[PDB]
RNA sequence: GUCAAUUGUUAUUAUUCAUAUUAAUUUUUUUAAAAGUUUUUUAAUUUUAUAUUAGUUUAUUUGUUUAAAAAAUUCAUUAUUUAGGAAUAGUUAAUAAUAAUUUAUAAUUCUGAUUAGAUUUGUUUGUUAAUGCUAUU
């Protein structure tokens, strides 16, 4: 079975007990637990990582059927896709949308991310 | 059973009222939904609010597309005017002179060198763009300044897209390029409109704050007809109807 | 007869597996040795969660409620730091209100090093703190008495801060349009570019609009004054002086209603009288009967001052430390 | 700033026009800039028209692959030079190279309008790298196309020797374009 | 009052005195459709219609015996209005017949309000405490107060 | 057995704060006031067949300025309960039926009437 | 890509990409006047279903009762759109959808 | 453009101010390049302006790192030869 | 720690296509002891291997 | 047929000539030819100067067999009559009307797959097919292609209207082939399948909104969550369908109510 | 990165289908079980809130202090059975703390609604090598 720590990370640490404290809860149909492997999440993961998105016939098909992407029942691109659409082909999407988040800099300049406390200064010396 | 046991009127909470005081000291009452009325039901639209320091100063010049006569706009709104002086003769001192009906685009507080540079600028801002004769289809009346102004609401259907760039094109230049004050200083899109009515500041004591809803509740969404605009005009508002129109000092 | 390998290889997404995915023999020998290799928390991937537009604020308030509420009586001074972590652990990027709420609560509780920890966290989170936040950390640096801290934070974040010159316009109007997606950007840009959690560095462009630059040079001169490094203090306070007199009054910033207790409508007729009990005269919410437990100078925040008054106040704020420097 | 290709948008073509004027201003007159629109000529009848016709880098893709399009046309007299900023497209690039029919097509048409003798029309080409400019280009430009007294080159262009942009390997083939086989107009463009 | 006593200076100093500023439509946003704000950080200030609290007194027939509770009406007040309009303005928002049984003169702390004055002369804001007294304040002490069932 | 398939169009384009938070669909009905009926696709995946089919449903959404004309592509989201059946609001319209506005500008209905 | 894989396993003599859009040519190879490709079958009899293969779902096939058995060849289209045989597919331990089998 | 930067100091070898100005840019961490975009600009340029900022952002790191080791590259000589890090910049092959 | 492991991330940083700098692309790589001869051969793959695959039958001698 | 549809058949009986749009294009583009063509008038002209006039061989429809009217001048009038639009078989009279109309809407003169052209090519065929079918009522062979032609009609129209409704109105108004466009039924319209057809075609997002309804209001803020309208309200833009009277009268009342409250509760 | 593995003696052939095992009713004394809840000064008042019914498939949803103990809500999306199939009806929406006779014509329904029949809505079983079939409050 899936573990339960999946619940916390998606919603919140210890979000469980607060929800349990409901007066009319669990009777008769409880709100079940969101235990879904982190790579299988509906929202966060893209197509290249979530295998289910790689479905085509009723999945990626409608997308390219909407976006205008030249799409076939099977082809060279990821999911039933042959070539870019007129929009993708003509417009620059490097810096469109959310600005490049500052925390990216943490990668190339890694001195910032440093354990402030000695792991042994927790009480286990 | 017939009405909801706790209808929406019992499904309202307010933050100014301290939840825990108005709920836990005594019963609060207020016609809340009247306060939450959307700006669509009222047609109160947010034109650019000028900086308070500019609010003491009064508008001197205006750049505006003067309405072409014979167009469907007037013969529909002049049909409204006669319909309104019919409803209330009191609207006649309030009404905008049907001679002076025109699209109001920009308010500037200017003297001649200021006129000449913009004359070059709008003479270029149009020529930088080289737009074709604009056609703006008006529809739906609305209110500025908490009702003190009633204007021809300009829908964004026909040609507004190439237009509202013109606003931002001069506004970038006339405001920040050279030193010309405007009410809408920061590059801002000034809602272009034809003021069908306007309460004078002196008249506010005469007729009240709010131009009556019952006066324009009939044609709140009347369709005022597309008009083809070809010439932009910069004008001073010092006079009234110099040629049936205010004093002209530029055009294009 | 259909292949048995097919009869297995066909139903790979068999609802039995679906349960084990959670979509709706056993000794240590079998489990791989490569298990013990994964370093601490490397197994976790990135997580980009979008929360409800409202619940972005509610969740922030509860965090804002604990931090500025931790130092009540029971919760440890440290607790203010522990709530900042529980937010960040769950990917709610910690906004500037939750930073100031920590440094304020921590300083009030005599915790100075921990007050810096909150500052390093926002140095770790790579969140550029606005001027209002920059002065905050310098304030603990005053209690910390370290020139080595403020000088460090000085170069990194508040380098280009310049006094409002007489010719410059005034506190800048809001320029950051809220994040809005044209349908083109929405349909074609990938998921990772279409997720928006309020990054604290987004409004920092406009979080500097009210031009609190003057409070900076004072807090820095204060630190230079605290660490006996008066050689730096003069150059700062002199540069503060000459500009405090010529530059216009920096427009004071209205109080942020998220941080401060904004008052709220209330029927004050159902209030216990001052002599509600026969035994003692009480101080009711409406009227004060015992009087002020503290002598109050009655003056508003230093930012509400004029341009000169701040300067002479800067002397009062400076010499108060010269007291504490000696008194410490 | 443009010649070094740092202008990632609208790369160096208009600035190239300025340079050619400056390369030609110091050549004869500082009061030269007679820009009657697209034509920027010299009047001494030793004609040095610097007529720029259109933007090859940004028009040959969208319409009418008129290879003859000289992003700049600088006649020197008998020699009729063409300066074309080569398209980044390896494909359209061979639809910027003027072809034999276009060469003698222009030459027989410039002899009339400019009075240049029919025999002495010597039309030539020069295509710069697509996005940046190289150091050899500036030299062979100021040495052959815009024939310049070498001392005056230091005067008109002081930073010529200081220029260091060397052709990146990827875009060395910017020049080596081949004529399509006469029988393959279907497959090749 | 610390928040309010603070923002008292942004009144003049933020908007009135600065001969230079701009106010930018767009990125100057409004309230949501999830019944709440949306977590942005600024506003100089403005309130054209100041919501005025007007508290009343009316009896309700409790099961044991009559008792009077505090029915407060929260009315929107034009900051440039005269009180005579206010008394006229408020009467329509009763929502309960038992409130505006007859004429009533609005009152502050027992000191009656002068109708020919505006809210500026009296300096009434939201936190101003405006009771509401009916004409029969002399009554309801006399034995004809109200008739209960025994 | 027919289990709900979250991975779909609306899931792949939009990060859904929770299940079915936002939806996208065509404006089938604008007869009612401030309420644009939309038909959107919620997926069901059959583990038996191993093939998944689409079951299209009808949702109501609230458009304030009556901006949604018949035949538009709207990107709605969930919200507080407005009525017994409205809990959606038209967050944005992607594809406006230009004809629908113009065919109304002529004075007709935004779509020719159905046959049966 | 499939014929590219079958070729390297030898079930076919040799493919050729004529770059024709419609169809390319693959040379069958016979032994004992018996075709090398005894049973070749497409994994998904229907296009609507596209079965994906865990790196363990393939690995179980290589073991026929305790002997590492590479007799059958399964083709997998990796997420990176690399047409890969099940043998290499478990080598770098990556999954993909299942196109067909051959043995 | 030009009119703004107008104060003139002709006492500058091509290297000194640059090598000096480089040092300040050398110590620059990445976040220094965060808010350099002019705010109120069109999506037509709010795209194109960000790109050009990334090019300069690229080149500075180039002139920073590729010169960073150069000082060490000079120092390798000083640590071996024992001469000033300055004079190495002029020592020849014959040396 | 297989392929589903969170991406380790790139090493360098080259923002544009218009990334033009010679003397670059050399800054990515900047590469006593008695090693045993055989192993330094085997470590470089030049050493003749002997897999289990070159094993015949284990014959019954006794 | 119906009043609008038969209006075209009148233009079929006596035929249709070239529109002046083609003959004027040829002039303003090739001056030496038009000067040469009007110079050789009436004379038997031995060189086809008017070759650029009629690019596609089917672009010649004024006379029979696509014989261009210019070739006929040098002969006796007896010949010019035998090839007149009067003496055409009906099977040509369609190709005369078709090649005429399809020329008018041809964005690309040589193209025969432009959704405007492909529309009219079938659209006119449907009429004369209906013209036939109703006259002699029972002909199964004709009825089947009527299903095939309407399918290629709707597949063209529902695709066309997204390209440009302006041209599109001419295809529907002038021929009144709207009847096949009217949604098939309520179910296929209720579940959206009538609208989803534009999706299943791929022309969902193909408008280039810069023409109408400037997108500065069609996109609610993702940061804020504001609905579509609020971002127009905050920008002062209006995006409203021209209301029906059904929604007009109900909107008048909503605007007067809390004012009407000032009417009733003064009593 | 350690466990998928199929056992009927048939009876020309076609067609899952009599006599098999597993799990169940048959099948039997080893887990229940009776009354009087209990306070309190006031004939009173504090404290003493969901097994067992009747008929439901667009269905059932939630707490201000009660307790704890020293500004969190009334809404929702989904999934819904009958072999042979047509209408439903105190209506829908907008006003509003209207509307026993306001304003619209609206609302459900063949994408199978309403009435009628059966069934208490299922992290629970059994069978199996297993998508499945087959139970459950």
């Amino acid at each position: 079975r899936q573990p339960s720590y999946i619940h916390d990370k998606r919603y919140g640490l210890f979000s469980n007990e607060h929800n349990i404290g409901k007066s009319r809860r669990g009777l008769p149909h409880i709100t079940p637990i969101y235990t879904k492997h982190m790579s299988l999440w509906e929202t966060d993961t893209d197509a290249s990582t979530n295998r289910f998105f790689r479905h085509y016939v009723f999945g990626q098909r409608e997308e390219h059927l909407l976006l205008g992407r030249p799409h076939g029942f099977e082809a060279d691109q990821a999911g039933g896709r042959q070539g870019d659409s007129a929009y993708e082909l003509n417009t620059d999407q490097r810096y469109k949308g959310v600005p490049r988040p500052a925390i990216t800099n943490l990668h190339y300049e890694p001195v910032w991310n440093q354990t402030l406390y000695r792991n042994t200064a927790h009480g286990n010396q | 059973e017939r009405g909801l046991y706790f209808p929406i009127n019992h499904r309202i909470v307010d933050q100014r009222n301290t939840l825990g005081s108005g709920a836990e000291e005594a019963d609060i009452q207020s016609r809340y939904r009247r306060q939450l009325r959307s700006s669509f039901v009222t047609r109160e639209t947010r034109q650019t609010e000028p900086p308070a320091w500019s609010r003491s100063t009064r508008p001197t010049h205006f750049l505006s597309l003067p309405l072409p006569a014979r167009c469907t706009l007037r013969v529909r709104v002049k049909e409204m005017h006669e319909s309104m002086i019919f409803a209330n003769q009191s609207i006649e001192p309030l009404l905008i002179p049907a001679a002076k009906l025109h699209v109001t685009l920009g308010v500037m507080t200017i003297a001649p060198d200021v006129l000449a540079a913009i004359q070059d600028c709008v003479g270029q801002a149009c020529h930088d763009t080289c737009k074709e004769p604009l056609q703006l289809r008006f529809r739906g009346l609305g209110t500025f300044a908490h009702g003190r102004v009633l204007f021809a609401g300009c829908i964004t259907e026909a040609h507004f897209t190439t237009l509202d760039t013109l606003v931002r094109r001069i506004r970038r230049d006339v405001g920040l390029g050279l030193g010309v004050d405007m009410k809408g200083n920061p590059h801002d899109s000034y809602v272009p409109h034809v003021t069908v009515a306007k309460i004078r500041p002196s008249q506010i004591g005469q007729f009240g704050r709010q131009l009556p809803i019952s006066m324009w509740a009939d044609h709140q969404h009347h369709d005022f007809g597309d008009v083809t605009f070809n010439r932009v005009d910069l004008c001073s508002m010092k006079g009234e109807g110099k040629d049936g129109y205010y004093h002209v000092v530029s055009s294009i | 007869m259909r292949d048995p390998s097919l009869k297995i290889l066909r139903a790979g997404s068999g609802f039995q597996q679906l349960k084990r995915m959670g979509m709706p023999f056993r000794g240590a020998d079998t489990y791989s040795v490569k298990y013990c290799e994964q370093g601490r928390y490397e197994y976790q991937r990135y997580l980009m969660i979008n929360r409800f537009p409202s619940e972005y604020k509610r969740h922030f308030l509860r965090f804002l409620g604990n931090i500025r509420g931790s130092k009540s009586r029971d919760a440890v001074p440290q607790e203010a730091l522990h709530w900042l972590l529980r937010m960040i652990v769950d990917n709610f990027n910690p906004q500037h209100v939750h930073y100031i709420a920590a440094m304020r609560t921590l300083q009030d509780s005599g915790e100075l090093d921990m007050a810096r920890d909150v500052w390093k966290i926002m140095e770790r989170q790579q969140t550029w703190p606005d001027t209002a936040t920059i002065c905050a950390y310098l304030d603990v640096c005053v209690e910390a008495g370290e020139k080595t801290w403020a000088v460090e934070a000085w170069n990194r974040y508040c380098t280009e801060l310049r006094f409002l010159q007489a010719g410059e316009v005034d506190p800048k109007p809001i320029t950051r349009t809220p994040f809005s997606l044209t349908r083109e950007e929405l349909l074609y840009l990938p998921k990772w570019k279409k997720h928006f959690d309020h990054d604290p560095n987004l409004d920092v462009p406009d979080l500097n609009r009210f031009n609190r630059t003057r409070e900076v040079y004072l807090r820095m001169a204060k630190v230079m004054l605290a660490s006996d490094d008066m050689s730096m203090f003069e150059h700062f306070f002199d540069k503060l002086q000459a500009a405090m007199l010529t530059t216009p009054t920096p427009v004071p910033e209205p109080p942020n209603p998220h941080l401060v207790r904004r008052p709220r409508w209330s029927p004050y007729e159902h209030q216990k009288s001052l002599h509600h009990s026969p035994w003692r005269m009480d101080n009711n919410g409406r009227a004060m009967a015992l009087g002020p437990s503290r002598t109050i100078e009655g003056e508003m925040q230093s930012r509400f001052f004029s341009n000169p008054q701040f300067l002479v106040h800067a002397v009062k704020e400076a010499v108060a430390v010269v007291l504490q420097r000696h008194m410490a | 700033h443009d010649f070094l290709g740092l202008n990632v948008v609208s790369g160096y073509r208009p600035s190239l026009g300025r340079f050619l004027i400056h390369c030609l201003s110091k050549k004869n007159n500082i009061s030269n800039p007679v820009s009657n629109g697209r034509v920027l000529l010299h009047v001494s009848t030793s004609k040095e028209t610097l007529f720029d016709y259109g933007d090859s880098k940004n028009q040959v893709a969208h319409d009418d692959s008129i290879y003859g399009l000289p992003d700049f046309m600088y006649v020197r007299g008998n020699d009729i030079f063409l300066i074309i900023i080569a398209a980044d497209n390896h494909w359209l690039r061979k639809r910027q190279v003027p072809h034999t029919k276009q060469l003698e097509g222009i030459a027989r048409r410039c002899s009339f309008v400019l009075g240049i003798p029919f025999d002495k029309v010597r039309i030539r080409n020069l295509l710069l790298p697509p996005n940046y400019v190289d150091s050899s280009s500036l030299r062979r430009l100021t040495e052959t196309v815009f024939d310049m007294s070498p001392a005056s080159v230091k005067e008109a262009v002081p930073w010529i020797s200081l220029y260091e942009k060397g052709l990146d390997a990827q875009d060395v083939d910017y020049c080596e374009l081949e004529k399509t086989v006469n029988e393959e107009e279907w497959l090749t463009l | 009052r610390r928040f309010t006593e603070s923002q008292t200076y942004p009144g003049p100093i933020r908007a009135a005195t600065p001969g230079d500023t701009r106010f930018y439509m767009g990125s100057a946003e409004t309230i949501l459709q999830e019944n709440e704000r949306h977590y942005v950080v600024d506003d100089p200030h403005v309130q054209h219609l100041v919501p005025l609290r007007v508290r009343f007194k009316t009896f309700i027939w409790v099961t044991s015996g009559w008792e009077q509770r505090v029915q407060v009406v929260q009315v929107m007040a034009q900051r440039d209005s005269t009180i005579a309009e206010l008394m006229q303005q408020v009467r329509i928002e009763n929502q309960s017949p038992y409130l505006c049984t007859s004429s009533f003169k609005l009152c502050i702390d027992g000191k009656d309000l002068d109708e020919l004055k505006t809210l500026a002369d009296y300096g009434i804001h939201e936190y101003s405490r405006i009771d509401a007294i009916e004409e029969n304040d002399h009554l309801l002490h006399t034995e004809a107060e109200r008739l209960k069932d025994w | 057995r027919r289990m709900p398939w979250p991975y779909d169009l609306t899931s792949m384009i939009f990060n859904q704060p929770r299940q079915g938070s936002d939806k996208i669909g065509y404006v089938v009905g604008t007869s009612m006031l401030k309420t644009a009926v939309v038909a959107a696709n919620h997926m069901v995946y059959y583990p038996k067949f191993n093939q998944r089919v689409s079951r299209t449903s009808r949702f109501f959404a609230h458009d304030e300025d009556l901006a949604c004309v018949e035949g538009d592509l709207v990107h709605i989201k969930q919200s507080r309960k407005i009525s017994k059946y409205k809990h959606y609001y038209v967050f944005s319209i992607l594809e406006p039926n230009i004809e629908g506005r113009e065919r109304l500008k002529l004075g007709l209905k935004a779509v020719p009437p159905p046959l049966f | 890509g499939c014929a590219k894989v079958l070729l390297d396993h030898g079930l076919v003599a040799g493919f050729r990409d004529f770059r024709n859009d419609r169809a390319f040519a693959v040379e069958l190879k016979y032994f004992q006047n018996e075709p090398t490709i005894n049973i070749i079958e497409p994994c998904s009899y229907d296009g609507k279903t596209e079965f994906e293969w865990s790196p363990k779902m393939m690995r179980r096939l290589m073991n026929a009762h305790g002997i590492h058995n590479r007799l059958i060849i399964y083709i997998c289209r990796t997420a990176d759109n690399r047409i890969i045989d099940h043998i290499q597919a478990v080598k770098e331990c990556i999954g993909g959808r299942g196109l067909m089998m051959a043995h | 453009m030009l009119a703004k930067y107008g104060d003139l100091t002709v006492v500058k070898d091509d290297l000194t101010l640059l090598e000096k100005t480089e040092s300040y840019i050398a110590k620059w961490r990445l976040n220094r390049w965060e808010f350099r975009v002019p705010p109120l600009l069109y999506p037509a340029v709010r795209e194109k302006v960000m790109l050009q900022q990334e090019i300069l952002k690229a080149l500075c790191l180039n002139r920073a790192e590729e010169h960073k080791h150069v000082l060490g590259d000079i120092q390798i000589v000083a640590s071996i030869t024992g001469i000033s890090p300055e004079s190495v910049r002029e020592k020849n092959r014959a040396w | 720690g297989g392929p589903g492991s969170p991406v380790k991330g790139p090493g360098y940083y080259a923002p544009p296509m218009e990334g033009e700098h010679m003397r670059g692309y050399t800054a990515e790589w900047r590469d006593p002891e008695p090693w045993e001869r055989k192993y330094k051969q085997y470590a470089r793959g030049q050493h003749p291997s002997y897999d289990m695959v070159y094993a015949g039958p284990m014959p019954e001698i006794f | 047929l119906s009043p609008i549809q038969k209006k075209k058949q009148e233009q079929m009986l006596y035929g249709v000539n070239i529109p002046e749009t083609r003959v004027m294009r040829f002039e303003q583009q090739h001056p030496l030819l038009s000067t040469a063509l009007t110079q050789l008038d009436g004379q038997p002209k031995g060189f086809p100067f008017w070759y650029k006039k009629y690019p596609t061989r089917r672009h010649a429809y004024e006379q029979r067999f696509s014989v261009p009217t210019e070739m006929l001048e040098g002969y006796n009038d007896s010949i010019k009559k035998a090839f007149s639009m009067s003496m055409m078989t009906i099977q040509e009279k369609q190709f005369a009307q078709e090649a005429m109309y399809m020329e008018r809407y041809a964005e690309h003169d040589f193209d025969t797959t432009s959704p405007a052209v492909l529309a009219v090519k079938r659209a006119l065929k449907v009429r004369v097919l209906r013209n036939h079918l109703l006259t002699n009522p029972h002909n199964n062979i004709v009825k089947t292609i009527l299903a095939n032609t309407e399918r290629k009609l709707n597949h063209t129209l529902r695709r066309l209207r997204k390209v440009d409704f302006k041209r599109y109105w001419e295809i529907i108004r002038d021929h009144d082939v709207q009847d096949v466009l009217q949604p098939p039924n309520l179910v296929t319209y209720r579940q959206g399948s009538y609208w989803r057809y534009d999706w299943n075609a791929g022309l969902a997002i193909s408008t280039q909104l810069a023409d109408v309804l400037d997108p500065r209001g069609l996109n609610g803020c993702v940061e804020t969550g504001r609905s579509r309208s609020e971002v127009a309200r905050d920008l002062g833009l209006s995006y409203t369908r021209p209301l029906q009277e059904n929604e007009k009268k109900q909107l008048s009342e909503q605007a007067v109510y809390y004012e009407r409250l000032a009417k009733f509760k003064m009593e």
